[PDB]
């Protein structure tokens, strides 16, 4: 687990074989990392679109370690101020806001 | 931080 | 409630006798909401810091009904793509993190 929101909520992951930080973000759709290099198919894709757009990598279907917990779900890769897990892969490890 | 996504 | 991540996480809030939805956002700091009018007294503050800043009003300890749950919190008014509640907020109504 139970996170409290006095801090921001960052979290250890494991992916592409490296241990990374990454914030669980509850208003973002999509997981965003940057300075990961994943093996396998990969096509690209526009996100924000305020200011413009930035493009990214999206790999499907890849295996990652969210605070302990193996699940699978697509990684968008590239430049992000800040890691972020998004809503995509917080339904995978089960979690939810609760209150 | 106003961190987000959508996309 | 337990409150699932399939969809954006959007709950009713009244504010400034308002009823407004807002998107519960634990990657953001401070809650932002636009088109409310707030009496007593404010400041401006500098948010974002992509591209530029972007000048809001802060109103501090403003009470505000998020979900059923009153609570009090600082809110930023200003133009925003989607109204916001920060962790700044949740806090207060106690919500979590849980998985």
């Amino acid at each position: 687990p139970q996170i409290t929101l006095w801090q921001r909520p960052i979290v250890t992951i494991k992916i592409g074989g490296q241990l990374k930080e990454a914030l669980l973000n509850t208003g973002a759709d999509d997981t965003v990392l940057e300075e990961v290099n994943l093996p396998g198919r990969w096509k690209p894709k526009l996100i924000g679109g305020i200011g413009g757009f930035v493009k990214v990598r999206q790999y499907d279907q890849v295996p990652i370690e969210i605070c302990g917990h193996k699940v699978i779900g697509t990684v968008l890769v590239g430049p992000t101020p800040t890691n972020v897990i998004g809503r995509n892969l917080m339904t995978q490890i089960g979690c939810t806001l609760n209150f | 931080q106003v961190n987000f996504l959508g996309k």
